[PDB]
């Protein structure tokens, strides 16, 4: 059962690492819509930034959480340096796509889909 | 090729070669548009007698790899191949 | 085998100094360049007037698709769906069911000519010589929707280059 | 089979073979498996943990003397545990030859970088990365190299769809190219080309 | 001689090979004596840097020396030479003597499955 | 930052910028998971507005140990002459 370790031999440096990418991008939203003349607030930013944390916060293992810190890390180095362009960034927020029906009753006027 | 001597002439001075020997533009010297009909040949196979697949069959004698060390004296090393011999100047035209 | 370029070491005596150096103050070898490019001012371009003259191509040439017949007006596809099979782009759609007298016939065939990559798999998969690439080459559209091509247009096309692919297959399938 | 069967090389096949034995026995601690392919092309099956140590040995040895690296490659073969195999390509100008290194690794256990060896492997393995998802430790620069700059997902791996989940389009009201759920005019046709019969007995696998 | 050029870029010429050869093969063999006896990287090494020594130690000359090394020109052979010796000394710290580290799984290396 | 009254005044009315947490029941010796119910990123955003507001940074050691007011007053305080 034994694993090779990414850069977390358990879960508590994985917590730190998770912490510091947050307090990173969190540094960062300002910056970010200021450089790209985003149409968001800085509020909206900081708080796609906490939904992506949240929906991504259900995972116990420390390698798997050790990618997605390096993940993230790759995204805000390739934000900080204008690689992204404003269409990239903006692609974080759905505006022109529907909004999809989520109870029993819409879904089952709309098609066959469950 | 249907330029004037003179102009000619000149043409060949400020290029430095005989343009004329070796003209880039085509004419009538090329082959036809219309050719008479071929007649292929046939491969070594378009046999009637002693003609078996069985015996020429090249996708069915490749063999799966030969495993050599597998983990389920005093002999010599071994390079993977003899060493490359030295290429030898172009007698042709050796630039030197 | 092998041979070196730029290995020449340059003479060191007076004459090829003295050279060198004219060369370098009376600019020689752009003189050099200068008149050639005036030598090839005096030639005849190789500028064709089209749309008036129009540049050689060859009995294969791979142009637009179209629907052959047979020499009694009964089309040639039978529905065999091999060029759809082997179409590499899959830009062809085909559709059959028995017609009236029985015939095993195309309802629908549809070729997508943005989709296709005008490699003649399609031509040459054929057995009865139903499909062919013909050699029309000048069919730009204004509209996306009119390069979608379905069984009458490949019909109207062979229909209107018959007597032109007819001549270029008779001339080509003894190489095939 | 003279006119239309490949001939055979032995002589190669030969001096693979003990170039092969050569290598297995010189590094016992890394070398799984070692093969000779009928095409005469030698293939070393090595545990992922000796990586650098069997390609400075592959460099660096008088009787090895592989300068080059022609390719580096994942391949993805999801019924294995491990299952991206790694493949080092290699040539040496010296003895005209070429070799293959083979290693093992699953989604989330990284691979020692062969930057320190070859410079070709810095775009190489950033290209795996991008690729296959496969990470590599002590890298340099990694990040990704060929894909959308918000690009979800490894595309070479073989659960991910030949249409990925997106697209692009242009919209008026944003003003700007956005990315939507991905829907196709015509479905891409599945094909089910595979012969129901046989076709080469010499790679028959035995029952269960 | 006294070659102008060995013809590869960034390569400079030896003035001296015979002696610089001599010192790498011996400072090779030193570095192989830590090797345990019974490892086959010591005993391939030992036996192709004492072959390449005497052929360097029986010829005075260097064209016939490069004929008869098989290496190229002898700056090259000093090149493999040092690269040899960085081989030697990072296999005295890895020690790939020792036992396989870990078997394969049971369909590792089965190709097709 | 030379007086400890003054370091908690500005300690907290910073907390009080805080949007997502009520005035009322914030006092001294609050905790942040149990007693506001602040998540562990609300507790990130409310260090970085510490080092924002008082010119300093806080490394990820010591910040994991601020869960009341007074021991954000206590630690700034040791880092710091007062
Ligand atoms: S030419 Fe090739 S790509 Fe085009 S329809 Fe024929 S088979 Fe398909
Ligand atoms: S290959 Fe020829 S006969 Fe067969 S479906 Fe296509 S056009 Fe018709």
């Amino acid at each position: 059962t034994s694993v090779k370790p990414i850069f977390s031999r358990d879960m508590n440096e994985a917590k730190r690492r998770v912490r510091e990418l947050y307090r990173a991008w969190y540094r960062e939203v300002p910056n970010t819509v200021h450089l790209f003349q985003l149409d968001i607030s800085v509020k909206q930013g900081r708080d796609k930034v906490r939904e992506m944390f949240k929906k991504n916060a259900h995972v116990t293992d420390p390698r798997v959480v050790d990618l997605l810190v390096i993940k993230g890390k790759m995204e805000l180095e390739e934000t900080i340096n204008v690689w992204k362009q404003r269409t990239h960034v903006m692609r974080f927020f759905h505006e022109t796509e529907a909004p999809r029906p989520k109870d029993f009753l819409s879904k089952f006027y709309v098609g066959h889909d469950p | 090729a249907s330029a004037t001597r003179l102009i000619q002439g000149l043409r060949n001075w400020a290029s430095g070669r005989d343009l004329q020997a070796k003209l880039q533009l085509r004419y009538q010297e090329i082959s036809k548009r219309t050719q008479p009909p071929p007649k292929l040949p046939v491969g070594p196979s378009h046999r009637l007698s002693n003609n078996y697949y069985c015996a020429r069959d090249g996708r069915r004698e490749a063999m799966p790899p030969s495993i050599v060390m597998s983990s389920q004296s005093e002999k010599k090393a071994v390079s993977p191949a003899p060493p490359i011999k030295r290429w030898e100047l172009s007698q042709d035209e050796p630039y030197l | 085998t092998y041979k070196y370029v730029n290995l020449r070491e340059p003479s060191m005596d007076m004459k090829s100094v003295t050279d060198r150096a004219a060369q370098t103050l009376l600019w020689t070898e752009l003189i050099r360049g200068l008149g050639m490019t005036l030598s090839y001012l005096f030639r005849e371009p190789a500028t064709i007037n089209y749309p008036f003259e129009k540049g050689p191509l060859s009995p294969r040439f791979r142009g637009e698709h179209a629907l052959r017949r047979y020499p009694s007006g009964e089309e040639r596809c039978i529905a065999c769906k091999l060029c759809e099979a082997v179409c590499p782009a899959q830009a062809i759609t085909i559709e059959a069911e028995p017609r009236a007298d029985g015939s095993r016939r195309t309802t629908r065939y549809d070729i997508d000519m943005t989709k296709c990559i005008y490699c003649g798999f399609c031509q040459e998969a054929c057995p009865v010589d139903a499909i062919v690439e013909g050699p029309n080459f000048e069919f730009s559209t204004e509209t996306h929707e009119e390069l979608l091509y379905n069984k009458e247009k490949l019909l109207n096309n062979g229909d209107k280059w018959e007597a032109e692919i007819a001549a270029n297959i008779q001339a080509d399938y003894l190489y095939r | 089979t003279r006119p239309t069967v490949r001939p055979r090389n032995d002589v190669a096949h030969k001096q693979l073979s003990a170039f092969g034995e050569y290598v297995a026995e010189i590094l016992p601690k890394y070398v799984q498996q070692v093969q000779v392919s009928c095409f005469s092309e030698l293939e070393i099956c090595i545990h992922p943990d000796g990586v650098i140590p069997v390609l400075t040995f592959l460099r660096d040895h008088s009787n090895a003397q592989f300068k080059s690296l022609a390719d580096l490659t994942a391949v993805d073969i999801p019924t294995r545990q491990n299952r991206f195999e790694i493949v080092y390509n290699l040539l040496s100008l010296r003895f005209n030859s070429r070799i293959r290194v083979k290693t093992y690794t699953d989604e989330l256990t990284p691979v020692e970088s062969s930057v320190s060896v070859y410079k070709a492997a810095n775009w190489y393995e950033r290209e795996i990365w991008d690729m296959f998802g496969v990470f590599f430790a002590n890298h340099p620069d990694l990040r990704r190299i060929l894909t959308d700059y918000g690009f979800e997902g490894h595309p070479f791996r073989k659960d991910f769809p030949l249409s990925g989940y997106v697209e692009l389009r242009y919209d008026d009201e944003v003003k700007r190219v956005v990315a939507e759920p991905v829907e196709l005019a015509q479905e891409f046709r599945k094909f089910d080309l595979n012969s129901p019969w046989e076709a080469f007995p010499a790679y028959r696998q035995p029952p269960e | 001689l006294l070659k102008k050029t060995t013809g590869l870029v960034g390569l400079a010429v030896c003035e001296t090979p015979h002696e610089r050869l001599k010192i790498l093969y011996t400072k090779i063999l030193d570095v192989l004596g830590h090797i345990p006896k019974n490892a086959a990287y010591r005993k391939y090494t030992e036996q192709i840097t004492n072959e390449k020594l005497s052929i360097v130690k029986a010829e005075p000359d260097v064209k016939k020396l490069e004929e008869q090394l098989q290496g190229g020109q002898i700056e090259e052979v000093i090149l493999q030479a040092e690269n040899e010796l960085s081989l030697a000394r990072k296999m005295i710290q890895w020690k790939p003597w020792e036992p396989l580290v870990e078997e394969p799984p049971a369909s590792q290396w089965k190709w097709p499955i | 930052p030379l007086t400890l009254e003054g370091i908690k005044d500005r300690v907290l009315y910073v907390l009080k910028l805080y949007d997502k947490i009520d005035p009322e029941k914030l006092s001294v010796n609050s905790h942040f998971m149990k007693d506001l119910g602040l998540d562990s990123l609300d507790q990130v955003e409310i260090i970085m507005a510490m080092e924002d507001e008082f010119g300093f940074e806080i490394p990820d050691i010591d910040a994991e140990k601020l869960m009341c007011p007074q021991e954000i007053v206590d630690y700034i305080a040791d880092k710091k002459d007062v």
